[PDB]
RNA sequence: AGGAGUGGAGCCUGCGGCUUAAUUUGACUCAACACGGGAAACCUCACCCGGCCCGGACACGGACAGGAUUGACAGAUUGAU
RNA sequence: AGCGUGUCCUACGCCGGCAGGCGCGGGUAACCCGUUGAACCCCAUUCGUGAUGGGGAUCGGGGAUUGCAAUUAUU
């Protein structure tokens, strides 16, 4: 229906590098794998997202103390 | 140091009575003796051998060193080069 | 800070040193009783060092050490 | 040694601009091509031509 | 595996100029600006210790510094140590890494384990 | 092509800053005082102000002849 | 034939004794010339921490220099020009000619 | 007498602490704590893990032009041409 | 609007949603950006007391720039 690529949620896969949006089920069917991928294949940020740090490099002296005890 | 840069730094310093450089050890030519491919670190360590023996003074203010000729210095580089005893430093020509 | 002298490395480096061979002008000729001479060492062509300069004998090429010219 | 002595890049950065008088890195004073550093430039103000006035 | 819906038998065989329509905006660009010597001596290295081991056999480490090097195809199977500031690490090339750089792969710190607050 | 003018006053006064140091440290146990430029377009004149004029330009005036040479080489001027 | 001249200092004072003087004598001369006229004033602004540390209680040096700018316009040959200008001089003016 | 607030929340930035190979350092009431123009990817950089250079003047003694010394391709090695 | 900067500050034209790209021009400046068409302000619309279209932290995909190098996300 003529709606533009760079308007979607999920534009170039990495899997199948296809323009689709994903929606309610799916969306969250497509972030864990997102994660999956850096946790199995063990990048920095994926084994931040596993201990439960920040992930963008951030500050952590400071704040971000909710969850921790 | 190669024999032609160091005859090349002394016969400049012969003409006059002075010599000036900037405190600069990766500079790679200086100013004054361009086309001779002298870097400027080598004439800071030459001066630095002629001044220990006593024949120039120094002086030294915001980066740069000001070299002079001193009575011992004329007397000293006229056998080094062999110059003529009629060759006299544009310093010393004048009034 | 303070100081802390840790001087342990896998033992120490040496500083190569280079071996006194005595009169090498001997082996580039080789003179007869009769005068004429012969050219033991293969000579580069180049301008820098050229007529005069001879090039490195070795197992597989032949090597200038002024010009870094290298014949396989 | 000769092709990395003094090779890495010195085009941008602090490490590429120092004080005219003391050759310090620190608290540098670029405007105007003045190029003296924080503490040098209250030393020489009066001789360049600044004056206190308000 | 497959990238972008490209396997490796075919990845293996695109053009280096033409793996920029592949990777993320950040690779296109650096593809693009340039592989320099040093990146060309560690590739270099990487394919003579893969030719030069037995077939059903892992090659031998190539150890490098460069902590900022796109992993391509041609670096798949690898066994690469990267240095993370003071030990080289361990670390071979797994298909799905065929974006990332080599340093995210070695960690240059150690996780916090908190002990006994002291004075504060 | 030349300098804006904010540049070109600022530039004059950090020309005279370094010479008046150099000066110092090269004419203070002859009484150094004070010095002053001026900027003829024809040739531009220094003027050192001492206590011992004598011990400024030396005997033969051997000195001032010296400084007149040290001081061209430093600041880029015209012989 | 048209002469512009430009006059810039950092003293007013002496600025506008040449310029006075300048003019004075374009008049002396059978010369016809437009008036200075004034630009806006430029001022120069530094602004630095005192303390050589940073320990104290923050204060800062406000320093400043102001340059002040003229302009006179003259319709006479360059040899009329060049007596006036040699007649007056004065340190830290800044007199520049231009010929149309 | 009042006004806007800060102290509560999210985050940005400095101090302790705790970690760390190192998480360089000065300053601790007003008179330390967005201060050291101190917003550090490299440089800055002091800190940590490694690896080249001498840019050790000058004086004396030794060796040495039947050469004091100097630099260098390739194989190996090296993070590295 | 006012105080300031500018040999990096930029007008004009074309492709881009945009961030952003290409070709000509001006300015060492009351001369060009620039008559500096700033934001709150002001006038119409939709929303309708609710953790709500308030508020934006956090995180996932893409794209573009600065740089030799952006992975412990530079912007
Ligand atoms: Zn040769
Ligand atoms: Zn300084």
């Amino acid at each position: 229906y003529k709606i533009p690529d760079w308007f979607l949620n999920r534009q170039k896969d990495v899997k199948d590098g296809k323009y689709s949006q994903v929606l309610a089920n799916g969306l969250d069917n497509k972030l864990r794998e997102d994660l999956e991928r850096l946790k199995k294949i063990r990048a920095h940020r994926g084994l931040r997202h596993f201990w439960g740090l920040r992930v963008r490099g951030q500050h952590t002296k400071t704040t971000g103390r909710r969850g921790r005890t | 140091m190669p024999k032609k840069n160091r005859i090349a730094i002394y016969e400049l310093l012969f003409k006059e009575g002075v010599m000036v450089a900037k405190k600069d050890v990766h500079m790679p030519k200086h100013p004054e003796l361009a086309d001779k491919n002298v870097p400027n670190l080598h004439v800071m360590k030459a001066m630095q051998s002629l001044k220990s023996r006593g024949y120039v003074k120094e002086q030294f203010a915001w980066r740069h060193f000001y070299w002079y000729l001193t009575n011992e210095g004329i007397q000293y580089l006229r056998d080094y080069l062999h110059l003529p005893p009629e060759i006299v430093p544009a310093t010393l020509r004048r009034s | 800070k303070k100081r802390k002298k840790k001087s342990c490395t896998t033992p120490k480096k040496n500083k190569h040193k280079r071996k006194k061979v005595k009169l090498a002008v001997l082996k580039y000729y080789k003179v007869d009783e009769n005068g004429k001479i012969s050219r033991l060492r293969r000579e580069c062509p180049s301008d820098e060092c050229g007529a005069g300069v001879f090039m490195a004998s070795h197992f597989d090429r032949h090597y200038c050490g002024k010009c870094c010219l290298t014949y396989c | 040694h000769q092709q990395l002595y003094w090779s890495h890049p010195r085009k941008f950065g602090q490490g590429s601009r120092s004080c005219r008088v003391c050759s310090n890195r620190h608290g540098l004073i670029r405007k105007y091509g003045l190029n003296m550093c924080r503490q040098c430039f209250r030393q020489y103000a009066k001789d360049i031509g600044f004056i206190k006035l308000d | 595996f497959t990238y972008r819906g490209v396997d490796l038998d075919q990845l293996l065989d695109m053009s280096y100029e033409q793996l920029m329509q592949l990777y993320s905006a950040r690779q296109r660009r650096r593809l693009n600006r340039g592989l320099r010597r040093k990146q060309h001596s560690l590739l270099k290295r990487l394919r003579k210790a893969k030719k030069e081991a037995p077939p059903m056999e892992k090659p031998e480490v190539v150890k490098t510094h460069l902590r900022d090097m796109i992993i391509l195809p041609e670096m798949v199977g690898s066994m690469v140590g990267v240095y993370n500031g003071k030990t080289f690490n361990q670390v071979e090339i797994k298909p799905e890494m065929i974006g990332h750089y080599l340093g995210e792969f070695s960690i240059t710190y150690k996780p916090v384990k908190h002990g006994r607050p002291g004075i504060g | 092509v030349q300098i804006s003018k904010k540049r070109k006053f600022v530039a004059d006064g950090i020309f005279k800053a370094e010479l008046n140091e150099f000066l110092t440290r090269e004419l203070a146990e002859d009484g150094y005082s004070g010095v002053e430029v001026r900027v003829t377009p024809t040739r531009t004149e220094i003027i050192i102000l001492a206590t011992r004029t004598q011990n400024v330009l030396g005997e033969k005036g051997r000195r001032i002849r010296e400084l007149t040479a040290v001081v061209q080489k430093r600041f880029g001027f015209p012989e | 034939h048209r002469i512009r001249i430009t006059l810039t200092s950092r003293n007013v004072k002496s600025l506008e004794k040449v310029c006075a003087d300048l003019i004075r004598g374009a008049k002396e001369k059978n010369l016809k010339v437009k008036g200075p006229v004034r630009m806006p004033t430029k001022t120069l602004r530094i602004t630095t921490r005192k303390t050589p540390c940073g320990e104290g209680s923050k204060t800062w040096d406000r320093f400043q220099m102001r340059i002040h700018k003229r302009l006179i316009d003259l319709h006479s040959p360059s040899e009329i020009v060049k007596q006036i200008t040699s007649i007056s001089i004065e340190p830290g003016v800044e007199v520049e000619v231009t010929i149309a």
